């Protein structure tokens, strides 16, 4: 071991290049399931329990928070297409991560977007995952049964930070959450939403009125426009796929996704 | 100093036995951010709050020895935690168990606030028993100072199941209360065996706790609405009290009612708590030595 | 509270002899362990008092201008810190400047003012070279200060026993117009104790009574009456003495002299060259 | 073995403070700062700050070393 590169709850990590991570069964059975070019590449398990992980040099929230100018739209293009593809491939494993987020996203200098920390990954339930700033309103409003939605939620949530470099509903508690989504995009309606009633939430407590659609005014394209209300679609059956997203026409725009190669170089 | 025996792990050390017999609670450091601070904060705090501290029914620092890196505090050997009592189906809990246990938290309880001390992170399993079954409060961490209107701490310090509900609406400023509804928790714990209001989120811990003790009015809360944090709700009856604790009796029952007030202000202290019927009333508590040992 | 505290049971002294032959003893000990290590360069005890006395006055300027803005608790405690600590320590092992930062950085952290390195650096003076170097001498010194002080980190500060006893004059006064002109001046008075060593002799209490008593006497109000009958006869006697005794300390301190430490600095920085 | 309750005893080493109950009857709470609805809303009020601010005065206030 070299360094330990961050502290965390349920795992610490350290340098050696390559990562060892010390803690289980589901966090290993979901890493080992979804081998993948944009997904951390486990190289070997070795006895507390430890794993090894090939090296990546940074992660996005540490990479946001020391840096300057905005992103690049082509860099953030590309990394909205290699997300998409490491969702979709969880996806078509049946897995369902729970947990994305800048911090969990690293970035190497090859420009390679590889996601990590499986520990609320699940074969496919609990309640209450996800972390608040990330969360789906469903399952916000107590939810037993959910899908794929929240992490398309967590990839829009994603997409909105990195429009703009800031978390776009940073609510300080789960009553600010819901009201910041709400503000933001606008109260829920049963003929917007079938299903609003038998929601837990809303069956024993009474919210505001808010004006539909206030998310343009904090920010893209009309047709990024587009894709982030498909993000935002109140609807879980109705709220876009990663599949759908990668065929939507933002992608092919005037700055096109650039290659992983050119990316600005930034301390290590 | 000879290190034995492995007794756990948690977020903020590690605990391992030594040679008396003692337990060395070893602090890991923090984030990143948190590692160029130094010796950890939760750390520090928990030495100055048990070195101003001196009670039977409190757990005491021995040693805190330690080196650059990090630090690492030394406490008498603790045989098992209360938690392990109550989730044990084998031990039968008589009503003077319950008595005992509650007799030592509410003394504790009572010597730590006459000092002007929110213990703030009340739950069975913080509540160590010995080998003489003499309850201790432990893990001071997040054990502050209340009284002086000039500092404000973050109200998510309770665990979600014993979290009052001045806490739960977002409270800057709070006093003796924010225990007392924690105590109550454990009391009704000891009364089912099984936690009283095992809400999953915090929004459900409101509902489950307004559906057990029926919504509050203005009447019993005159500024719940200042809250910032405040979610209006529906008017639950409640389940009265003496159907969800059948075998308790009357004394029990006012002294958890007065336990489970929702104004904070009129919720009673450790000592009115001492002082209700229900612990001068037969049967009499029993002593350390007859508890129950797993 | 202060009547059952560390604080009382061990950091309160009789007089000022157990202070000087302290300090006396520190000063022979690192004496000792030099001339063992292997004559003039070392300063006499009050030199290192008049030293000690200078970093002081160079914490509370510190502490005056940092930012976020220092609550009077914390500099209390961080002078209470820097006194124990000097108490039974040598001046000629651990620099006064370093040993200052890092009460100050140890009372933040007691005193639960959350301020990260980077911010408790950025009020510092210096180079940010400079800066990063304070940061690991504070580091490298937090747990030797942690170990000197015995672990006993809560500090019982004047401040709030002065405004309680402002609120009883208030109430249980009547003579007394208005109490609150008693402040200022007596606010200004606490200054001057927390300059001498009455911090280590006197508890808090008695400190701030002596001061406002002190304030009511120059402005030629007079409230014996105050002690006599609304505080309710060796009691009033020895309390009066304690008050002759804070008036008699608070006279009797001396300022540093700029030639003085000029030369004392110059002698400390060759001791600590040396070794 | 029954219990009745006896008021643990410290010495303050100094006058004796009122009770906590009964501020408010003399005039004390007067010359403090009104607590906000807020801090009532979580079960603070200004009883408690006068009630620490007089204890702290007057503790300690008779000690000698
Ligand atoms: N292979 C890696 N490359 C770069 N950073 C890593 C790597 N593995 C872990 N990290 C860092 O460690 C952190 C993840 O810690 P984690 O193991 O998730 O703790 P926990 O699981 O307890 O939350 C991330 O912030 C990331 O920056
Ligand atoms: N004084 C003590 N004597 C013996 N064992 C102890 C003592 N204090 C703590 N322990 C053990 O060490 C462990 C500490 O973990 P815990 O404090 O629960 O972590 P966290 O506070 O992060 O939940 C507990 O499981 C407990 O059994
Ligand atoms: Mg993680
Ligand atoms: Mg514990």
């Amino acid at each position: 071991c070299l360094n330990r590169i961050e502290e965390g709850t349920y795992g610490v990590v350290y340098r050696a290049i390559v990562a060892l991570k010390r803690l289980s069964l589901r966090e290993i059975n979901t890493i080992l399931k979804a081998q993948h070019p944009n997904i951390v590449t486990v190289r070997e398990i070795v006895v507390k329990i430890y794993i090894v992980m090939n090296y990546v040099e940074h992660d996005l929230k540490s990479l946001m928070e020391t840096m300057k100018q905005p992103f690049l739209p082509g860099e953030v293009k590309t990394l909205m297409i290699q997300l998409l593809r490491g969702v979709k491939h969880l996806h078509d494993n049946w897995i369902l991560h729970r947990d994305l987020k800048t911090s969990n996203l690293l970035l190497s200098h090859a420009g390679i977007l590889k996601v990590g920390d499986f520990g609320l990954a699940r074969e496919y339930y609990t309640p209450v995952v996800v972390t608040l700033w990330y969360r789906a309103p469903e399952l916000l409003l107590g939810a037993k049964e959910y899908s794929t939605a929240v992490d398309m939620w967590s990839v829009g949530c994603i997409f909105g930070e990195l429009l703009t470099q800031k978390p776009l509903f940073p609510g300080k508690s789960e009553i600010d959450q819901i009201n910041k989504v709400f503000k933001d995009l606008g109260t829920p309606s049963e003929k917007i939403w079938p299903g609003y009633s038998e929601l837990p939430a809303v069956k024993k407590m009474t919210f505001s009125e808010h004006p539909y659609n206030n998310l343009r005014k904090r920010f893209l394209s009309d047709q990024g426009f587009d894709l982030m209300n498909k993000f935002l679609t109140y609807f879980p059956g109705r709220r876009i796929s990663a599949e759908d997203g990668l065929k939507h026409e933002y992608f092919r725009e005037t700055p096109l996704p650039i290659d992983p190669s050119m990316f600005p170089t930034w301390p290590a | 100093y000879e290190k034995l025996d492995f007794l756990g792990e948690g977020q903020f050390a590690t605990v391992y036995k030594a040679r008396q017999i003692v337990a060395i609670k070893k602090i890991k450091l923090g984030h990143r951010s948190e590692a160029k601070d130094g010796i950890n904060r939760t750390a520090l705090r928990e030495i100055k709050l048990l070195q101003e501290l001196s009670h039977p029914n409190i757990i005491g620092l021995l040693d805190a020895f330690g080196h650059k890196s990090n630090i690492s505090l030394v406490f008498d050997f603790m045989e098992t935690d209360l938690e392990v009592i109550i989730k044990d189906n084998s031990l039968v809990l008589t009503p003077s168990h319950i008595k005992a246990y509650m007799l030592m938290t509410l003394q504790g309880l009572e010597y730590l606030h006459q000092h002007w001390i929110l213990h703030r992170d009340l739950k069975p399993n913080n509540l160590l028993l010995d080998e003489n079954g003499v309850l201790k409060l432990a893990d001071f961490g997040l054990a502050k100072s209340f009284g002086s209107p000039n500092r404000a701490y973050t109200h998510q310090v309770v665990t979600r199941w014993y979290r009052a509900p001045e806490l739960l609406f977002g409270a800057r400023m709070y006093g003796v209360g924010v225990d007392m509804w924690a105590v109550g928790c454990i009391l009704a714990e000891l009364l089912l065996r099984v936690p009283f209001l095992p809400g999953d989120s915090d929004l459900d811990q409101l509902t489950r706790i307004f559906e057990t003790l029926g919504t509050p009015t203005e009447e019993q809360w005159p500024d719940m609405c200042s809250l910032p944090d405040y979610v209006t709700f529906k008017s639950f009856p409640g389940i009265p009290l003496h159907h969800i604790f059948s075998a308790a009796g009357d004394d029990l029952l006012d002294l958890i009612q007065g336990l489970f007030l929702f104004n904070p202000c009129a919720r009673i202290t450790a000592t009115q708590a001492l002082k209700m019927k229900y612990f001068s009333n037969r049967p009499g508590p029993t002593p350390g030595c007859q508890l129950p040992r797993p | 509270m202060y009547h059952n505290s560390s604080q009382k049971r061990h950091w309160t002294f009789s007089s000022e002899e157990q202070l000087a032959r302290l300090r006396a003893d520190a000063n022979r000990k690192f004496r000792c362990k030099a001339v063992a290590n292997g004559d003039p360069v070392f300063l006499e005890p009050h030199e290192e008092m008049t030293l000690c006395k200078y970093y002081e006055k160079r914490l509370l300027e510190f502490c005056s201008v940092f930012k976020p803005a220092m609550p009077r608790s914390v500099v209390g405690t961080a002078c209470m810190y820097f006194k124990r600590f000097y108490l039974n320590n040598s001046v000629m092992e651990y620099h006064p400047r370093i040993i200052m930062l890092t009460c100050a950085f140890l009372a933040c952290k007691v005193d639960e003012f959350n301020v990260s390195s980077p911010q408790f650096v950025g009020n510092l003076r210096e180079s940010p070279l400079g800066q990063e170097k304070a940061l690991e001498q504070i580091l490298e010194y937090e747990l030797l200060l942690i170990q000197q002080l015995n672990f006993h980190l809560i500090v019982h500060n004047p401040y709030r026993p002065f405004e309680g006893f402002l609120i009883d004059l208030k109430t249980r006064y009547p003579i007394l117009e208005n109490p609150e002109i008693l402040r200022k001046t007596a606010d200004d008075f606490l200054n001057r104790i927390a300059l001498t060593d009455a911090y280590l002799l006197y508890t808090p209490s008695q400190i701030a009574l002596t001061a406002i008593l002190s304030s009511a006497s120059r402005a030629g109000i007079t409230m014996e009456s105050y002690l006599s009958e609304s505080l309710m006869r060796t009691c009033l006697s020895q309390l009066l003495d304690i008050m002759k005794s804070m008036r008699n300390l608070v006279k009797k301190y001396e300022p540093p002299r700029s030639e003085e430490v000029a030369v004392l600095k110059q002698k400390l920085e060759r001791c600590h060259s040396a070794e | 073995a029954l219990y009745e309750y006896q008021p643990l005893q410290i010495e303050t080493y100094g006058p004796h403070v009122p009770e906590l109950e009964m501020l408010g009857r003399l005039g004390y709470l007067n010359h403090v700062r009104a607590a906000s609805p807020q801090d009532l809303a979580g079960g603070y009020t200004s009883s408690l700050a006068c009630h620490r601010a007089l204890q702290d005065a007057f503790s300690g206030l008779f000690w000698q070393p």
